[PDB]
């Protein structure tokens, strides 16, 4: 899953 | 006429939005709405005002998730789009691209971002260009376009670090940089940037940024197959999100998805199903079809072995232009089936991993 | 002193080398060697002369393969490397990088090319910069660094197409461009460029360029799994190489390797072994250890199922910094074993394909 | 195998 780029 | 008086106040309003200063942003929103009242019918000034209201709302929803004013602001903004020029046309394309990204509309967001990119020489403010470079690097990461995301994130973080008080954007840029190093299989080169963000997030007491730092840290331990340490990072990230009014954010589903995936790989079947339970019911409550489909994939894999539902979900995500999640999920199935010595069907999912990587490589 | 008289003649000599004009290059080589005789001991002019002799030899060997003057010219060039500056330092690094590439020394060639790249603003001639951009794009292709190879090959082909009579370099640039599109799984976007080169190669009657065009065309049909058409392209490429004094070039082994691989995949076992035979004996005669190891991989795969020899060869090629051949060969084994329903060992080679692609993606 | 870049 993609990380949090906020 | 004092048309520049409203023009300078809206620019000041934008400056406070980028600084994440809600008190200042609300003050100037009220100032502009009082000046707009006693002003001639300037369609460009009204469109400029409507765009900043849309940008103002994007900041508020980021800080206070919705329990839709965004839709009404979007309708008024998309009422006059002809005869656009100059920096106003840049703001229009850039803000529309920000909104499309929030709606998982990646192809539309890229197209809007590229239109705004064409007029970048009209942006004299370096901080405003840093906003663009960060936002374009963000979507390139989610497209797993690592070289392009790195090309833009370095330009953003340097401009932000040159100034001060843009610390929120500095944390977010540290996210993007490290996550790019993670995609290049460099977890040792990503933990510094995430621990950097976690420290500065704890200084400003930004709960969701602290949790996102814990989530990105847990992704590193997951890459290192330190599943125990990865699950602990995920647990604390869910705790800080729920304990500070973020349990209804769509982004907590990302943490729930990895914790469900991690505890499953730890052979803790029992605890894992109750995690997949909470995540899939919350995805249905938040009306996030994409995150719900990802929880369906985890359940069909480790619990059901429903390979047809796996294939349809991977096909669904490919049409969603989310090839990176296609690769991650097909990689989850390939390892699980290869561990179960089901090498026949394990090949087919390794092929899908190869297919997704080639599609990611194709780019434009 | 007339030191510039030798300086202008050596530059003219270089111009004729790039134009692939052997009669003009030999005339000016003789002119310089007569001027050098009656000249003061200018170490930079002598080093400039020795570099162009090395470059002159690289052109001759390309047109007439060796049945070693290169080694003696290399020893004299590497006798004075301190106190270098300006365009002479560029020529030194660039020419050394060209030589290292011919010796399969990719990491050394990249390092030399990058040193020459630092002084590119000292190169006023656009044609000379096109030589660099083509050569750096060539090695990036062989490293499967597609984005960087495309970034440089476009700059080269435009400068070449701006001028005239550099048609040989125009064919070679068409090779690089199309082969990049092939690596991106765009065979339909690669056949135009290869048919473009094949046409212009037949005009100048350049036999090896005609054969290389047939080889690159056969690689497209191989990608489309048109094995019959691919083998026919390979056959005619071997025919034109052998019928025009190129049967002793190391590059004919590339065509033999694919024809052996293709006829094997056509289930023509008998014809395939006699092809692998001719290729592996010729690799031993040309003292090309790398191409010989590739023929060993094909024999161990389709004939022996010697997976330990396969793993050691793939490990050998990885230390050789040839990750693209690691991917292509591991992909050959994965498909063959998956076709033979040996999915257990077919997984392991699909994993090696995934490993090589990630290493290729890591870049610098 | 790599194509011929000549």
């Amino acid at each position: 899953s993609r990380g949090h780029t906020s | 006429i004092s048309s520049s008086k409203v023009g300078v106040k809206i620019n000041e309003w934008y400056k406070y939005i980028r600084l994440f200063s809600v008190p200042d942003s609300e003050i100037l929103k009220a100032e502009v709405e009082e000046e707009i009242r006693h002003m001639k019918e300037d369609h460009d000034l009204l469109l400029y005002y409507s765009l900043m209201c849309f940008r103002h709302q994007l900041m508020l929803d980021y800080l206070e998730p919705k329990t839709p004013k965004i839709s009404d602001l979007l309708e008024k903004i998309e009422s006059s789009q002809t005869d656009l020029k100059g920096i106003l046309e840049y703001y229009f394309n850039f803000f529309r691209g920000m909104y499309e990204f929030e709606q998982y509309e990646y192809l539309n967001a890229i197209s809007f971002y590229k239109q705004a990119e064409r007029k970048l020489s009209l942006v004299a403010d370096e901080i405003e260009r840093a906003e663009f470079h960060y936002k374009v690097a963000e979507i390139y990461y989610h497209m797993k376009q690592t070289h392009m995301s790195m090309h833009h994130i370095v330009q953003a973080i340097d401009s932000y670090k040159a100034h001060e008080n843009y610390t929120v954007r500095v944390i977010q840029c540290s996210f993007v940089i490290g996550l790019n190093y993670l995609d290049m299989d460099y977890p040792e080169k990503a933990i510094p940037h995430f621990k950097n963000a976690l420290d500065k997030a704890r200084e400003i007491d930004m709960s969701r940024l602290i949790g996102s730092s814990l989530y990105n840290l847990g992704l590193c331990s997951f890459a290192e197959e330190a599943y125990e340490k990865a699950s602990e990072y995920f647990k604390e990230g869910i705790r800080v999100y729920q304990d500070n009014g973020y349990e209804h954010s769509n982004r907590i589903l990302d943490i729930l998805l990895m914790l469900t995936k991690t505890t499953f790989k730890m052979r803790n079947h029992s605890e894992g199903i109750s995690w997949c339970a909470h995540g899939l019911s919350l995805s249905k409550n938040l009306n996030d079809e994409i995150m719900a489909k990802m929880f369906e994939f985890i359940h069909a894999l480790y619990v059901d072995n429903d390979n047809e539902k796996l294939n349809s979900i991977l096909n669904y995500l490919e049409l969603k232009s989310m090839l990176s999640d296609v690769e991650d999920l097909a990689s989850d199935a390939a390892k699980y089936y290869n561990e179960k010595e089901d090498h026949k069907v394990a090949v087919a999912y390794y092929e899908k991993v190869l297919y997704a990587r080639k599609q990611i490589q194709r780019g434009d």
